[PDB]
Order: structure tokens, then C-alpha cells, then sequence
């Protein structure tokens, strides 16, 4: 009864956003200097790096839990297969707005099953 | 052409327009 | 100077199927790691990423004629807007 | 329509059909003795390996004359083909 | 005989028949499905280019039998008017379209045999295409079981050789598809 | 026309063009910079290394058309001039004083160069691998985090940093600056 | 001396005669048979390949002694006959039937033997691929087995099978081999 | 060519059992040291049972390359 | 103006003038050493081959200048030789050729082993601070937990700074031209 | 000067010299140990092949000067007799079955040359074979130490070339190898 | 051969160093501790690392220009 | 042959053996171990492998 | 056809339309 | 040919149509 | 040929139509 | 068109404007 | 011929049709 | 030759029609 | 065209402007 | 063009300056 | 010649038939 | 133009100053 | 000549038969 | 300028001084 | 000879035979 | 200039002395 | 000479027979 | 200067000598 | 030269024979 | 020399011997 | 200058001779 | 030159001998 | 110099000496 | 020079004897 | 020269002797 522990992928959907915006504004400061400290520039990556990180009974209940993935994958699949092969004609830009929201949207339809 | 799956090919974008 | 994230960017839109699916799997393998702490789960990832990348290949060969017409016209247009005319 | 990409999906259709087999016994090899390992608590990695060896071999073994006879089947149509292209 | 202009033309021709042969009959079509195949087996020097040219000209030489019968009875001893003929039948019609000047029957070889050497080197890739196909799925199939084996340090390349060697053997290849090629090019 | 040694000099020179444009202009800059950002990427052939080379060949061509312009002669200068420009000169210094501020020389200008652009590429390249350095480690560590720890970051952070790449179309924005580093983009 | 037109025509022959030769005899399966196991042994060009075509044609100038002294002292037939009897006929009598619609032409022989013989150049090959293969995989398992997932086996099976090659004498029982299969008869 | 086949086969089979003994004997000392480094001890393993089956090893592959030698003297 | 056989030597000498310049003066060290270094920096082709063996190829013709202006000079470039061969090796030689005056086909292949020798020895010293950096990164990745991570694709952003801060390929090319130098 | 059969003789020769090394002359047996050695250390392209092919010839050129010297029926009698020493005679009696039509003679110069090639080749191999047992034998303990430590994705050829680089130097290497190749090859 | 021998102690010596205060620190929130406890050692020795490592390039490449 | 034979397992011995003692005297704690002990036994590696290779050269001067 | 289609292609829409 | 089914082939398609 | 479900078979569908 | 999708694609930004 | 076997060869789909 | 075999050869196929 | 958004392509920032 | 944005378009700099 | 073998050799099913 | 920030472009130290 | 084996060495099965 | 700055370059620097 | 133990060589069966 | 201490840039060492 | 033993070399089975 | 281990350049020893 | 040996070496065959 | 030792060197043989 | 700091340097060595 | 040493150098066998 | 410091550079040994 | 101590260059062994 | 440490580089043997 333990199996809901989910929660923490909920919590850590934040990153997506944050390591975009900021590994972005690394890349985007150095490509429009190619010249800085050296050093600032490391420490700078550094604090960015931490923002961002902040009887054989038992086989049958695996089986179970087995089973239960196979069936969440399946209807996933079946009920999510539209929204990838339209995201073929995406643009690139939003693309990854569309690959978050799969992941939630996946994420949510696990619930245990 | 529904809304969902919000994205479209080009056919459909003009089938709206 | 925009050629090489044009042709990044038809890449990854083309691939983003395949990609996504893959990615997905094999983080839906990890959830089953986590949830079978002493189990080797490489080995199954590479299979399973095997089998389902051919799959959605597979399945997927009915999106690409088109991009063929598409890529006339905007590769027309394209090196059309290359010189000063 | 397009004999081009009625062969391409022929082909992909043949690769999903020869690979089904051993990559399913592979992984549900890997899988099964996954979860024994995590039951009764080993913690070594041979032991799949060596019976995800066996039984591709085997499975490999079985399978060689259906695998050449279709092989053989598609390589004739495509001198068919050929013939009249 | 050839008094003193037509020995000038003939030694002419016969000085340029190298580049005729290679960019104006079959000669191209065998060479690049040659080529292709064994490009396609995995090896990269195992049979020599001078045997595949060779058997390429020599069924090239049979192709161009008749046409060279009717050449050799008019002009050395109307040969033009079959050649041009055959480029026709052996052409594609919008290549020579293009190739005819402006302003929306195909002539002027000057013209038309550009058209018909890259309908020949069209006609030929897809050959070639055709022919991989049962090979890379040969390679496929290794790869995805090398990968189910666990074993991803190795590449695929040691062990195709030997099963692509044997699917064309059973196959018997290279008679079937060179029967293959003559029934195309001879029908009648 | 090339009467009789000048046909010599320009078949030579002509047949010497490779060599002299991978060690003299500034294709070594572009192609190790695309090379190491292709790297930096985690994948080994996302572009086609050959699409690459020619991109940078593209841009050197381009860098050098002023030159080649201005020669109309003058052009050994012009070519000597911006040799100088974009070099440090106590290693040319150095060279010359091997050899044997009043004037250098191409034979100990040209490894000069061609050292300075190596050292100054592998500075660029070594600014732009770590972002893509600190993708892969919250891969990593947000793996550790949630307890599996059997898994590879390496194949789910690679979709990663294509994405964002793309996105935010990194190619173009780096072809730019660079050639606007180098010169001023009409 | 000689005549005036047989002088062209030998003169003509000559300038062919490589190509003849690279199309027209043993030389083809010597040749292949050599490069395939040169590439089954995993080195890139390390037999240094002037010195493989050099034993192959070594071997083929003695595989055709007797027909070259035949046509020394009307050889043609004899060399038809060669050719008859090591090719497959199928194909001859297709080639045959390209023509306007047991005479065997000798145009409509070479294609044919050749052919043949690389197609059986190429079932040797195989049948060579098979312990080198076989030596691969198996280091190959016991690395990864060990617990390696690193340390490709193509950098340890080299000399493996170097040394079953050695074993085996490679090289001259091969040639021993094929060379029986072709002449002693 | 139903000599090709049974080549495969041979093989396949030859590829196996020789894979068999030291895959199968390190699968052996992993468990049994699993069941209460195991890298060196599995190490010792395999390079004492190689050590022991060189000869065997060499004598089979000598045999089967003898055997293919055969099948293409007068294939 | 070289009529009879000052012609015939001229163009015999031209046409192995690239072999004996790899074989027989100091641009294989060079080379060895760039493409040495190129390896260990972790780079499969960044630095094209082109570029390595221009710049040694020019080293090596600044290291040949004082050769070409002797030029008699057989006898300067038979003192370079022995300067810079092992004697040992070309007395052997010598010994196996025959049955002081050190035979010029005696030396060429000592001074081309010496020369393979010492480009290795110096190899394995630039490689010992990249393979020290490499496994400290290692081993602190493996400390973290991150067994799985690779240690490749992090590793090669530091040893390129400290390849920068070494200042690199100038203090490298500085340090074979002055042993190479000086008399 | 010279007769004009001689000179078409001597012209021949001399325009079959890269073929008649490449047959064999000792040079086969140290190219194939320097490429195989350069292969062993983990490099590719780094030794210059051409350097080693040079260094090759060179000792190849050493070891038959005492035949050029004896040459000038002499010379070919020499070269018989040096190729008798360093060849297989079973190899060398089997060619000369296959060429006439066993016996004792002294031999047949175009039955005892690939005799000789092949003996040589398999030596080679031999010598390969007993080069690369060090460097594998490091590559396996790196490998080993690697493991042990626990990384997992850490490739030991990465770490492994100074380590043979350093042993190789140690050992002397390529002055020692070379005597010992010009050892088996000299006589005394 | 001792400088072949001094460069060999001198790079296992300088492993050692480099590896024994982050190990000593963290092996002698589950994870968050432990990560930014041998973030910031490593951190603070990181300019220490540096020069160390400059300094024995400096030194080779100083004996490489001798000999 | 019979020096094939030797050498391959002599090549077997050196690799136990080198794998014996490393291994046989805390991730950690088994780093700086390892570490000391190639320290220590660096000088005797290195003299077994010279010796090996000696032997080697020996053989193949014999031919 | 279905309005939510498993999968869109051109003739799909072709004949939707 | 049910329509909620896999790929549906072209000619599937064009059978339904 | 009652339903593959997985695959297409062009004979099979031939065989139905 | 809509205004708050996820997609914008240049011809519904054309469209929109 | 079995309907329901693992391997369906052209020649058993010809046998049964 | 018997019709519960897992693979059967083509001469299998072959003897059983 | 809100600003509550992405890297929004010139013609955004240029019809805002 | 609100300076607390994310990306800095340098058209959009010079529209605030 | 069990008919309940693994496998079968191609001579095992000629002789067997 | 808050030059404090990681975006800050030459445009804005220029103007800055 | 046991049958509890994999395949066998022809001489093995011909013996057996 | 600023002395505590999360960012500097050469231009920050040469204009304090 | 034995029979219990394993794979032996040709020399074993032809020994044995 | 401070007591940084990260690493001191050439021109603050220059500064400094 | 031992008849049972975990390796049999070919000059143990030659002395043997 | 510092005199310690905060960064030890050679112009920081050239100083201090 | 002992049978009990784990190894055996050609010579010491030939010696024990 | 002892005689029970593991693989022993061909001097150590022929001393024994 | 520290004499025990540890860590080598040949300036700092010539400098304490 | 004691023995039991699990290596013996070709030198210390010699003397030992 | 130090005597109980471990390996250090030629020059220090040469110094001691 | 000490005799206790870790390995040591051959510099210090031939100063020791 | 101990014989009871296992660095014992050839002069050592040497000397020893």
C-alpha cells in the first residue's frame, strides 16, 4: 500500500522549466561575449547547477506490479496516439511544451492504475 | 476538425481558414 | 547562417515520435528499478528501446511522402532568398 | 501505390517479424530473473545473462529455416520486380 | 574507301567511342547496380572493379548487337536513326522535355542523350535500392539481437558478412540478376 | 596569357590551395568549434560531418573574399596584414628569431596562426561544453534523487539537449557570432 | 617474323590480356579467397595486398599451364572446354538465347564463368567466416560475462585468431586446397 | 545447400558450449558468494577455468577448422 | 645546366624526397607528438591531420635550414644524424652491413627508431596529467554515487582548460624547436 | 653496353622489382610485424606508414645485400639456396607436383617463391602473436583494476596507452625488436 | 630511466592527493547533504587542484624541452 | 606448439596474478588502497612485465 | 471514417472533406 | 476491415472508401 | 484469416475483399 | 484560431494578425 | 494446418486458401 | 511429423500436404 | 500576442512593436 | 518589452533603448 | 530418431519420412 | 538595463555607461 | 550413442543409422 | 559598475579602472 | 573410453565406433 | 580590486601591482 | 595415465589408444 | 599578496621573490 | 611430474610417458 | 624447485628433468 | 616562501638554493 | 635468493640454480 | 629539503647529495 | 637516503651503494 | 638490500649477488 509515492515527479515537473530558461541563458550570455572572466562564468554555472537541483510469495505481487505497468503503458499508448503523430507536424519551438505535457499527462494516468 | 490534439497539419489549418 | 538549425530543426521535428516514445519507455523502466532495487536494467532498456523504436518506425512509415513536396517548395523559396535579386 | 514505400514498409514489416521473437525471450528472460533477483537477494548480473544467452541461441537455432525461406520468398519478388521495373 | 573525310570522321569517332560507350548505351546501368551491390554486401575491395567492368561491357556488347550490325553495315561498310530510336524507347520523356529548348517528338541526341544517361542513372539507383533492402534487413536483425544479448561494444559488421554471403548464394544472385537485366532490356 | 613561369607559380599555388586553407585561414576555427559543440551535444553525428566542414568552409570563403577583393600584388600584404591581426606575434617573433618590430614572415607567421586558432577554439569549445556538463549531472542527480540509480542518464539527456538546442536554434546564433567576430555581416 | 593482320590481332590479345585474365580465369577465386580471409582476420591492410594478388596469380599461371601449352603447340576448344566444365551451363544457354534466338560461344561463356566462380569465391569465403566468427563472439561473451561493459573483443580476438590461423597453417593448406580442387584432376 | 544450414547449426552449437563452461562457472561463484569484490573472486574463476580448457579449447577449434578445411577441398 | 647525371641524381633525390623526409629527418617526431597529444586531449578529428602535419612539416624545414644552407653538406647532415641518432644502434648496423665514418644507410633507420622512441617517451609524459585529471574525475563521479555516468563526456571541458591554461600547443611547439635547436 | 635480349631482359626485371619484393625478400615478415606492432600499442595512424615501410625496406635491402653482392647463374643459384633455408620444402615439393604434373631435385624457382611467401607469412604471424601477449595482458589488468573500483562506463583503451606506451619504452622496443628480426634473418 | 620512474610516483602521488580530502569528506535529506557537502569541498580546493596540476604540467613540460 | 602453450599460460598467470593482490588486500577506503598499493608495486608490475617481454625477446631471436 | 481518427493521413482528410 | 483497429494498410483504406 | 490484429498479411486481406 | 494553445504556428500567427 | 500456430509460412496461407 | 511442433521446416510443411 | 510566452519569432515581437 | 523577460532579443534591447 | 527431439537435423527428417 | 543579471548584453553595458 | 544430446556429429547419426 | 556583480567581462573591468 | 562425459574429440567417436 | 581569490584575471593582478 | 580427468589432451587419448 | 595558497600565479612568485 | 597436477605442459607428458 | 607448484618456467623443467 | 607547502616547483626550489 | 616466490626472474632462477 | 617526504623531483635528490 | 622508505628512483639506489 | 621487500629492480639482484 505503499505504491503511491508519484508525488516527487509532480513535485520535480518544475525542472523542465528551469532547466530551460536557465542552461538558455548560459548558452545565450556566452555566445554573445565568447569572452569573460574565466572564472565568474564558472561560478556562475555553479549556482545555476544549484538553483536548478533545488517461498517464492514476493514474485507474485511483482508480477502484479509488472502487469499493472504493461496495462498503464497500453492504455497510455492507445489513448495518447494522436497527440505524437500530430506532434510530427509540430514547430519546433513548441515541441517541447507538447513533450511536457505527454510526461504529465502519462505521469497522471499511472495513479497505481 | 476539433480543437484537440492541438496540432494540425497544414490541410487542416486551411480547411479553417 | 541559418542553414545548420534549419536542418537541426527538420531533424528533430521528424524524429520527435520515435524520441519521445523511447524516452518515455525508459522512464517508465527506471520507475521499475526504483521499484526493483537489485535488478540489472541496461540490458532490458536497450531491448525494449530496440524493439519499440522499429515498431513506431514501422507504423510511422506513413508520414514521409509529403515532407518530399514540402521540402521542393521551401528548399525553392529557400534558395530563392539567398541573393540580393 | 508507390511499389518505393510498398517495399520500404515490406522490409520494415520483415525486420519486426524476425526480431520479435528472440528480443521477447530476451527481455522476458531479463525480467523474470530481475524480480528472482530482487526477491531472494543476489545481486549478480551472470546469471541473466548467461540464460538470455542460452535461449537466443536456441530460439536463433530453431528459427533459421523459417527465417530463410521467408528471406528467399522476398528476395524473388524483388527480382520479379526487377524484372519489369 | 574513307578518301580523305570520312577517315577523318571515322578516326574521329572512334577516338571519342571510349566516353560514347560510357555516358551513351547500358554500360552505366551495369556498372552502378555492380557497383551498388557490392557495396551493399558489407566488403569494399573483395571482387576487383576491372571484373565488374568487364562483365558490365560484355553485356553491354550484347545489348548493343543489333544497333552496332546496323551501324557497321551502313557507315563503315541509318545506324544513327536506330541509335537515336533506342535512346527513345530507353528514355524518360520529361528529362528530354526539359532538355528541348523553350516554348512547351523528342530529337537532337546532342539533346537527348544527357536525358538518357540520368534516366539510366536513375534507373539504376533504384536497382540498387531494390537490391539492399533483404540485406539491411539482414543487418537489422543482428544488430537488434546483439542488443538484446547485451553486447553493444561490437559492431554488427563481423557477423552480417557471413549471413549476407550466404542469402545471396542461395539467392544465386548474380545469374538471376543478370537474367533479370537482359529480360528488361530484350524484350521484342 | 601565363606565359611561362607565372603558369608555374598559379598551378602550383592551385595545387597547394587544400593544405594552405586547412593550416592558413580561418576554416580551423569553425570546423573545431562545430566540432566541439556537435560533441558537446552528446551525440556524434547529429549533423553530418561533412555538412559541417562545409559550412565552415562556406564561412572561411566568405572571410576571405574581402581579401582575395582587395588583392585585385597588395593581396600578399592584405593576406600578411590580417595574419597579424589575428595572431599573437611574440610566438611569430619567436619563429623568425629561429629562423635566423620591422616585419614578419609567412613561413614564421603561419604555425603562429595556426597554434593561436587552435588554442582559441579550444577556449570557445571548452566555454560551451558546460551547460550541456550541467544537463547531464541534474540528469544524474535527480535519478539518484528518486532512488533508481541503475539507469544511464546518458541516452535520456541526450533528447534533452537536442530539444533545447533546437529550440532556442543554437546553430545560427553561433554562425553569427563568430563570422561577426570575425568580420561585419552585411 | 609474322604476317601484317595476325600481327594486330596478338598485339590486340596482349593489350586484353589482363582483363582477360582478371575476367576470364582462376584468378578470381584465388583473389577473393585471399581477401576474404583477410578481412575475417580483422586487419585493415596488414598482408600488404601486392603480395596476395602476386601468389594468386603465381597460382593461376600453374592452374593454366596445360591449356597455355596446349594452345602454344588450336587451344581455343581446349579453353572452351575449360570453361564448360567449370561453369554452369543454365546460364550460358540464357546468354546463348540473348543472341538473335552444344556450341557455347565464347562470348557467352565468360560471363557466365565468371559468375560462377565469384559466387563459389563467395561460399568459400563463408565457409572460412565461420571459426573467426564463432572466436569473436565467443571472447566476446566471456568479457561481457566477466562484468565488462567495456574493451571492445576485436582488440583481444586478433591474436586468437592469429594463432588458430598459425595452428591451423592457414595459409598453404588453403592454397593446398584449392589448388587440388582445380588441377589435380 | 543443406550443408550451409547445418554449418549454421554447427556453429550456433559450437558457439554455445564453448560459452557454456566459464560463463556458466562465474554464474556458479556469483551466486554461491551472492547466497551470503565479487569482480576478483569471479576474475580468479574464469582465468583458472580458461587456464585449465585452453587445450581442450584449441584442440575442438583445430578440429572443427580441419573438418571445414575437408568440406572445402572439393566443394 | 646539370646535362648527364647531376640531372638523373636531381630528379632520382626529388622523387624520394617526401619519403626521405618522413623517414630521415625530424617531422616524424613532430607528427607523433601532435597526433599524441591530439589523442589524449579525448578528440577524435577536431584538429584534422591536415593541419597537425602543416605545422610540422613547417617546423621541420625551420630544423633543416641550417642543412639546406650547408648545401659538402652530406657531411653536415651525417654530423646531425650522429648528433641526434643512438650509436649504438648504427654500430650494429654497421656490424651486420660490413661483416668510426658512420655509414649513411647505418644511421638513417637508428635515427629514424630513435627518433619513433623518443616521440613515445615524450607521449607518455603529456599523458599523465590528462589521465590524473581523468581519474580524479572518476573517481569523485563514483564517490557521488553516479556509477553509471559516464566520465568522458565530463572530463573533456577540464582537460581543456588546463590544456589552455598550459597555454598548450605554443609552449609544446616552443619546447621541440629548442631541443631541436640551439646546435 | 648491352645485347638487345639482355636489355629487354634487365628492363623487365627491373620493371617487375616492387612485385618480386612484394613475392617476398624479407621485407614481408617486418612490415607485417611494425604494422601489427602499431596496431597492438592502440594506434592508428600516428608511426607513419610510410615510415615503417621505409625502415622496412631499408633492413630488407640490408639483409640481401650478400645476395646482390654473390649476383653480380650465380645469383639465382644464391637466391635459391637463401630461399631453401627460409622456406617450408613440403610447401615447395607440393607446388612442384602441381606445376610438372614425389621426386629430388634441388628445386623449382616458380614453385619455391610462394612456398617461401607463405612460410614467411605465417612466421609473421607467429611473431605477432608473441607481441601482442604483454600489451593484451596490461589491457585486461587495467581493465580488471578499472572494475574492481566500481566504475562501470569508464573504457579502459583510454587509460591503457601510456601505460603500454611506457613498457615499450622500458623494453627499448623497436632497436631491439629489430635486432632480433635481423638476427633470425643473418647468419654467425 | 628515474625520470620515467619520478613522473609515475609524482602522477599516482597527485591522484591520492586529489582524491583523498573529497572522499575523506563525504565517505568518512538522504542526498542533498551529501552532494553539497562535496560540492562545496570541492569547490574550495578546486583553485588548489588547479594550480597543483599547472604546476606538474609546468614541470614536464620543462623536462620535455631538456630532454 | 609447446612455446604457444607456455606462453599462453604463462600470459593467463601474470593476469591472476596481477588480479590477486590489488584486489585482495568503503568505496572510498577501497580507492585509496588501491591507489597504494600500485604505488608500492608499481617497480615490481613493472620488472614482471619487462622480464615477460625479455623472455619474448629471447624466443623470438631463437626463431 | 471516425472524427477521432487512430491516426491522421491524406486520404483521410482527402475524403473527410 | 474494422476501423478501430492498427496501421489499416492503404488498400484497407481505400477498400473502406 | 479471421483477424491478425498485429500485422497486415496482403494475402489475407486480398483473400477477404 | 485560438489564442491561449499551445501551438503557434507562423501561418496561425499570419491568421491571428 | 493449424489457424493459430507461431509461424504462418506463405506456403501454409496458400494451403489453406 | 507431427501438427503441435512449435517450427516446423519447410520440409515438414512439405511432407504433412 | 501575449509576452507570457517563448522565444516568440521576429514577427511577434515585430506586430507588438 | 517588460524588462523582466526571458530571452533578450537584441531588437527588443533596442526598442527599449 | 525421437519425433519429440528439439531439433531435427535435415538427415533425421529424411530418414524419419 | 539591470547589467546584475546573466543577461546582459554588450548593448547594455554600453549603454550603462 | 545416446540420444540425450544436441545435434550431432554426422558420424554419430550415421552410425546410428 | 559593481564590485560584487554575478557577471563582469573585460569591459566591466577596463571602465572601473 | 567413457560415454558419460563431454563433447570428446572425432578421435574419441571413431575410437569408440 | 578585492581579495577575490576565485581566480585573478591578468589585468587585476596588473591592477594590483 | 588417468582415464577420468576434466581435460583430455590429444597425446593423453593417442597413449590411451 | 596573500604570501599563501589562494592562487599561486608565476607573476604572484616573480613578486614575491 | 606428478598426474595430480592442475596444469600440464607438453614436456611434462612426454616425460611421464 | 618445488615440485607442486603452478606453471613453471621450461629452465625449471629441464633442471627438474 | 613555504618550504613545506607540500607541492613542487622548480622556481621554488632555485629560489630556496 | 629465497624461494616459494610466486614469480621467479629468469636471474634469481640461474644463481638459484 | 625533507628526507622523510615522499618521491620528489631528481634535482632534490641531487641537492641532498 | 633512507632504506625504508616507499619505491624509490634508481638515482637513490645507486647512491645507497 | 632486503630480501624480505618485493621491490627488488634487477640492481638490487645484482647487487645482492
Amino acid at each position: 500500500t505503499v505504491v503511491i509515492i508519484l508525488v516527487g515527479t509532480f513535485t520535480i515537473i518544475s525542472f523542465f522549466s528551469l532547466s530551460d530558461v536557465m542552461l538558455l541563458y548560459r548558452y545565450v550570455i556566452i555566445n554573445d561575449f565568447e569572452i569573460n572572466e574565466g572564472k565568474y562564468f564558472f561560478a556562475v554555472v555553479i549556482v545555476f547547477f544549484k538553483i536548478i537541483g533545488f517461498t517464492i510469495k514476493e514474485f507474485f505481487k511483482s508480477i502484479l506490479l509488472l502487469i499493472i505497468l504493461a496495462l498503464t503503458t497500453y492504455f497510455f499508448w492507445i489513448n495518447d496516439r494522436k497527440i505524437i503523430f500530430s506532434q510530427v507536424f509540430s514547430s519546433v519551438d513548441g515541441l517541447y511544451l507538447i513533450w511536457g505535457r505527454l510526461f504529465k499527462d502519462i505521469i497522471l494516468f499511472f495513479l497505481a492504475f | 476538425f476539433p480543437t484537440d490534439s492541438l496540432v494540425s497539419s497544414p490541410r487542416a489549418e486551411k480547411a479553417r481558414l | 547562417l541559418t542553414f545548420l538549425t534549419l536542418l537541426a530543426s527538420q531533424a528533430v521535428i521528424l524524429a520527435s515520435p520515435v524520441m519521445i516514445v523511447l524516452l518515455l519507455s525508459e522512464v517508465l523502466l527506471g520507475v521499475l528499478s526504483r521499484f526493483a532495487p537489485q535488478m540489472n536494467a541496461f540490458s532490458v532498456s536497450l531491448t525494449i528501446k530496440s524493439l519499440l523504436a522499429i515498431f513506431i518506425i514501422f507504423i510511422c512509415s506513413s508520414t514521409i511522402y509529403f515532407s518530399k513536396v514540402q521540402f521542393f517548395l521551401g528548399e525553392h523559396k529557400f534558395f530563392t532568398n539567398l541573393f540580393v535579386r | 501505390m508507390s511499389d518505393i514505400v510498398y517495399m520500404g514498409n515490406k522490409a520494415l514489416y520483415l525486420i519486426l517479424i524476425f526480431s520479435l521473437w528472440p528480443v521477447g525471450i530476451a527481455t522476458v528472460i531479463g525480467l523474470s530473473i530481475g524480480l528472482l533477483q530482487t526477491v531472494t537477494q543476489l545481486q549478480e548480473q551472470t546469471l541473466p545473462f548467461g540464460i538470455k544467452l542460452i535461449g537466443v541461441s536456441i530460439s536463433l537455432l530453431l528459427l533459421s529455416g523459417w527465417y530463410g525461406e521467408v528471406l528467399l520468398s522476398f528476395c524473388h519478388e524483388i527480382m520479379f520486380l526487377i524484372k519489369s521495373g | 574507301m574513307l578518301s580523305d573525310m570520312s577517315l577523318i570522321a571515322t578516326l574521329s569517332f572512334f577516338t571519342l567511342l571510349p566516353f560514347l560507350v560510357a555516358a551513351g548505351t547500358c554500360y552505366i546501368k551495369f556498372s552502378i547496380v555492380f557497383v551498388m551491390v557490392r557495396n551493399a554486401l558489407g566488403l569494399q575491395q573483395v571482387p576487383s572493379n576491372m571484373t565488374l567492368n568487364g562483365i558490365a561491357l560484355i553485356m553491354a556488347l550484347f545489348v548493343m548487337k543489333p544497333i552496332i550490325e546496323a551501324g557497321y553495315e551502313n557507315y563503315l561498310n541509318s545506324g544513327l536513326m536506330e541509335y537515336k530510336q533506342y535512346l527513345k524507347k530507353h528514355t524518360d520523356l520529361e528529362l528530354a522535355r526539359f532538355f528541348q529548348r523553350s516554348e512547351e517528338n523528342d530529337y537532337s541526341l546532342f539533346s537527348l542523350l544527357p536525358a538518357y544517361a540520368l534516366s539510366e542513372i536513375k534507373d539504376a539507383f533504384k536497382i540498387g535500392f531494390y537490391l539492399y533492402l533483404p540485406f539491411v534487413v539482414v543487418d537489422l536483425v543482428i544488430s537488434s539481437i546483439l542488443l538484446a544479448l547485451g553486447m553493444m561494444m561490437m559492431s554488427p559488421i563481423t557477423i552480417s558478412v557471413p549471413i549476407k554471403l550466404v542469402l545471396f548464394v542461395a539467392l544465386d544472385g548474380w545469374g538471376i540478376l543478370s537474367k533479370a537485366l537482359i529480360e528488361q532490356y530484350i524484350n521484342i
